[PDB]
RNA sequence: CGGGGGGAACCUGGGGAACUGAAACAUCUCAGUACCCAGAGGAGAGGAAAGAGAAAUCGACUCCCUGAGUAGCGGCGAGCG
RNA sequence: GCUGUUGGGAAGCAGCGCCAGAGAGGGUGAAAGCCCCGUAGGCGAAAGGUGGGGGGAUAGGUGAGGGUACCCGAGUACCCCGUGGUUCGUGGAGCCAUGGGGGAAUCUGGGCGGACCACCGCCUAAGGCUAAGUACUCCGGGUGACCGAUAGCGCACCAGUACCGUGAGGGAAAGGUGAAAAGAACCCCGGGAGGGGAGUGAAAUAGAGCCUGAAACCGUGGGCUUACAAGCAGUCACGGCCCCGCAAGGGGUUGUGGCGUGCCUAUUGAAGCAUGAGCCGGCGACUCACGGUCGUGGGCGAGCUUAAGCCGUUGAGGCGGAGGCGUAGGGAAACCGAGUCCGAACAGGGCGCAAGCGGGCCGCACGCGGCCCGCAAAGUCCGCGGCCGUGGACCCGAAACCGGG
RNA sequence: GGUGGAGCCUGGGAGUGAGGGCGCGAGCGAUAACGUCCGCGUCCGAGCGCGGGAACAACCGAGACCGCCAGCUAAGGCCCC
RNA sequence: GGGAUGACCCCAGGCGGUAGGGGAGCGUUCCCGAUGCCGAUGAAGGCCGACCCGCGAGGGCGGCUGGAGGUAAGGGAAGUG
RNA sequence: GACCCGGUGAAAUUGAACUGGCCGUGAAGAUGCGGCCUACCCGUGGCAGGACGAAAAGACCCCGUGGAGCUUUACUGCAGC
RNA sequence: GGGGCCUGACUGCGAGGCCUGCAAGCCGAGCAGGGGCGAAAGCCGGGCCUAGUGAACCGGUGGUCCCGUGUGGAAGGGCCA
């Protein structure tokens, strides 16, 4: 029958206009204890490739 | 629709059985045995068509040799005359002159060994 | 036009791909010739290796919702006066939905770019900068819904 | 670009000429026509081909023999797909071959068919039916005195049952009705005849 | 006066798995599925709001299309919905 | 609708007509609207069910202010504990059900609106009943891009049999003479069985598990060929012999001489002393459904498009815009918007947008308007095809787990 | 310079992730192994197609579209087989 | 490159190949074509064929058997070898 | 009993066989490749060295995130107390 | 190696690159905020340099403008640390 979106993915990565997959930078939910502002800061969003391609394929019905 | 086998098979089968006539034992009564035997027949030919072409070059050379030797020289020297002299002719096949026209052949030899004198 | 000749165009290619015979896609069946492809592989959209999928990336979308459900809310779908200059006279949602945008998509904003025609535009909210373009002849209907 | 439809001598008034829109020979696209036909000939498919799968065969699961030391190939239940008592792999299942062909195309393809019937001249719309009264003998005459000898399989499309009554039982004749104006019939028939009332709706349908 | 017993599927109620899936596996899945039992009938169940949920709203229930793979649920896994 | 014609047999071919609201189809010695049964179309029940589709009959229901403040379903509401249902798995966990303990009230009441409280609203629990629309197919009928005797139900046939098993249970094989029995009087060999003539038939290599009759396999006769030999059995080159041809030439056979390590599978590598196969015939493995994603053929494009179902047919279609994708994106969100998020920041940076034209042609306003076109800015809808997802998803094959017996 | 079944960008579908011999430079081993592990290259794999090497995947020669009773050669040979 | 687009001829290169990608064809069954056309002067099937067309899968054609069905072009589906 | 004659008359096996020896070779143990040696064709009664002979998808070993039986201060529950 | 001041072991960013299958790891001028040291030039976003480490999920403390299931506020979340 029909297809189910993957909530796991839907909950952590956003898909943009150009069809690009964008998600937070992984490495700071707790690592830290002292990491030079630079590291702990430098955390906006980012991409992937051949990998985001794999994502979009799970967020179909949610386009 | 139900595309039952029916006619189709039985036809391709007796088609190989035909190519396989005259073979020993089952090589001609069994599609399988046939099928195989034929494959061998397939390449044995192919290869021998190319062998045949080399087969007759031998026949000729041996004769060509035997002829211009009982005359005076060998096959090594003989083909060098008809080559230095420039008579890019005979063609080991047409060297049946040694069989038919010895008077014409002997002529070639004489104007061949002479190409060395 | 004769009965027996309306024929499929030049690309209906019913040519499927049977994979059984001597020449063509065949025997081990056009593809595969190893194993673990005999009745199923794992994915790979998101699976295998046996390792961290690629699920090492964390959830930002902070607000996956409590259990009661998503919260009812007025939904605003903005429109471009750019696509608005297709008709003249009275411009109000309803004549807007059955026309182009919205389609019961709740409320209607209004912003866009490009030249704006000097008329009346009945909207629920106007974008600052894209409203100064209506300061060059036009209307300004606001609020509503009750 | 030519568009002129015929019209048999009504009562006692000469053959009247009538025409309008790219309905007559306009710009025909065979493809579009053929697709509307499959749709018709297809969606009219019964689709009752069924087979009993191994799960569906009326045998048992009991293992014919022991997996080992039998000197026989291994097997499960007789029902398995191999085995003569069969099971049938991917047999046919009752299913609908009916899809939804675009409605706008189910029209351009209706007009285009009543187009290559016009340019050929085989098109012709009447209005009267002297020898009506619902009798074949009666009708058979009405044709001769029109151009319908019987050398060109005809399609009759008039909203008058009385007339059908006749045309019906004729080989080279294919009765019908206005509402049922399709493409599969227009095409299967060499010459097309239509009344001005069934033609009246034609356009209400086309545009 | 009635009951008992039978009836292919269907139906409602009382019970109720495991293999499987999670590439092990306990929660989770399979699943209230298969199966047992009771009852009823040409159907059964349900049924006139101590309902819905945000609209100065709607107005028995059953059933189909949508909503919707939505809102959510989830070793937030698989997957359910 | 008869006749002539071919033939065993016309319905075939032929000459001239005819019915048709009936040219569905089946049968008849072959292939027929018109010969037989039917068909379109139109009638039919003394009896037995069915039966508001249509009228009655009653059952039963019929009224608005203003004062009281009497009744509004109890081990119940409600709270706590233990669980189940719901999308809800302890979660902020309400709501609905209830095994246990406690335990009211009768509208200034009480339940609910996802803890709880306050406002604002919604509905009246603890008694029942209730058509139609929905589900299924043993049987009956009707159609089929359903099968055709290894298919199709297990069973076309005296089959849930024969046969197997203590039992539950398992579970077969097996259709066909011809138009018609006209199924072979009698005679000959024989105990019989079988046969040879005669006889029937158009046909008897249609003679009775008899149409067709394939291959494996078994024989008789004939042609070529072999007892100094050596081989995956063939292939190539000559030569003898037999044979159809007017002949160039071509068959069948095999005497010499040249060259050759089966097929399949699995493998770094197989003739391999690795796997599989006695041989033949038949059954036998990449499918469909719904989503998705690329390609591709068409439809239409500021758009595209219907779903359930309703009026139509009964191989004819329409209608139906609920709804879905697209037209704008950024942000966790409030939200802002050709911007937006991070930020104090008319620093920066991250996702974003900025999208056209060769020009057919034309009102002859010395304006390229602007239709249209490749099909787009840009997309959708249907078709077809590749691969992905859920399904037993390419076919066979476990040891095992569970449930009822 | 180089127009090559070269490259570069986007997209559909893959198979393969058991390799093997040889030469060269190393480690391991005993400078033993048709051993083992890396590195550069080659060939077999998939060229068990053809020539030479008696026979013989990978050594020498050489990339087999078909046919030829025609010729030049490569490796290797020229007494007979 | 010809270019009377003439997919019909010229110039020059390529054409071993497993897993696999891609491209065109052949046959099977059923459907439209069909109230049509083959047919007892002989269907489908079968048995031979050194003959004809295709590179092939195949396809024609002739004789014999057999005795009643068969079905072009052009397409369409699928229990398709 | 076996052996000869009359009567009845199986079986596992079975790629096809026109199935010799020796050095050598080859995926390292050849009737089947190479060189040489032998060797008329066909049986019957015997013997068992070879056909890596038959039989049994190795009972050993390993591998499979295979299965079952058993244990306990493995984990986690449950009956019971 | 010693001394004097100090807290830049900064906040908001980040051009352009090393490395790489993914995600990670590393370097970084320069602009703004507000500072240290120096007369100034200037240097300071820890340490002479390469090890001193751990995705996500689940939760805890701070903060905070975000959401608060009819409204106000809560419970509970989100964001930054």
């Amino acid at each position: 029958p029909k297809m189910k979106t993957h909530k796991g993915a839907k909950k952590r990565v956003k898909i943009t206009a150009s069809g690009k997959v964008v998600a937070m930078k992984t490495g700071k939910r707790h690592l830290n204890w002292q990491k030079s502002g630079k590291e702990i800061r430098q955390k906006g969003r980012k991409f992937v490739l051949a990998k985001p391609e794999a994502e979009r394929i799970k967020l179909l019905l949610p386009y | 629709p139900r595309a039952k086998t029916g006619v189709v098979r039985r036809r391709k089968h007796k088609k190989i059985l035909k190519l396989a006539k005259g073979y020993w034992g089952l090589r001609s009564k069994s599609f399988r045995k046939a099928r195989e035997t034929l494959f061998a027949a397939g390449n044995y030919a192919y290869a021998h068509r190319k062998r045949r072409k080399r087969d007759f070059r031998r026949l000729w050379i041996v004769r060509i040799n035997a002829a211009c030797r009982q005359h005076g020289l060998n096959y090594s020297t003989f083909i060098h005359g008809l080559k230095k002299a420039g008579i890019e002719v005979d063609r080991k096949n047409l060297a049946d002159l040694a069989v038919r026209e010895p008077q014409v052949f002997a002529e070639l030899v004489e104007r061949a060994k002479a190409a060395q004198g | 036009d004769l009965r027996p000749n309306p024929g499929a165009n030049k690309r209906r290619k019913r040519v499927g791909r049977g994979p059984g015979s001597g020449h063509g896609k065949t025997a081990t069946r056009g593809h595969k010739g190893q194993k673990s492809r005999s009745g199923g592989l794992k994915d790979p959209r998101r699976f295998e290796g046996g390792r961290s999928t690629t699920l090492m990336r964390l959830p930002k979308r902070g607000m996956q919702g409590q259990v009661p459900g998503e919260i009812k809310r007025p939904r605003y779908q903005g429109v471009n006066l750019k696509d608005l200059a297709r008709f003249e006279g009275e411009v109000t949602p309803e004549l807007l939905v059955r026309a182009g945008l919205l389609k019961k998509g709740y409320r209607l904003k209004i912003l866009g770019e490009g030249e704006a025609k000097p008329l009346k535009v009945v909207a629920h909210a106007f974008s600052k900068s894209a409203l100064e373009k209506l300061k060059a002849a036009g209307g300004e209907p606001v609020l509503l819904e009750a | 670009m030519k568009e002129v439809a015929v019209y048999q001598i009504p009562v006692l008034s000469p053959s009247g000429r009538r025409e309008l829109a790219a309905d007559l020979p306009a710009e025909i696209n065979p493809h579009l026509l053929w697709e509307v036909v499959r749709w018709q000939l297809a969606k009219r498919r019964r689709g009752t081909a069924s087979t009993k799968t191994r799960g569906e065969v009326a045998y048992s699961g009991r293992k014919i023999w022991p997996q080992k030391h039998t000197g026989r190939a291994r097997h499960g239940d007789i029902g398995a797909p191999i085995f003569v008592g069969g099971g049938v792999v991917f047999g046919p299942k009752p299913r609908d071959y009916s899809y939804t062909l675009p409605k706008k195309v189910r029209k351009k393809g209706l007009a285009m068919a009543v187009a290559d019937r016009a340019r050929e001249g085989k098109l012709l719309l009447v209005e009267a039916f002297a020898g009506v009264n619902g009798k074949t003998k009666e009708f058979l005459a009405w044709a001769k005195e029109a151009g319908l000898d019987g050398s060109e399989s005809v399609l009759l499309v008039t909203g008058n049952e009385l007339v059908r009554r006749a045309a019906r039982n004729l080989p080279w004749v294919v009765t019908l009705a206005p509402e049922g104006l399709n493409v599969y019939d227009i095409v299967r028939t060499e010459r097309l005849v239509m009344d001005l009332d069934a033609w009246e709706v034609f356009q209400n349908r086309i545009g």
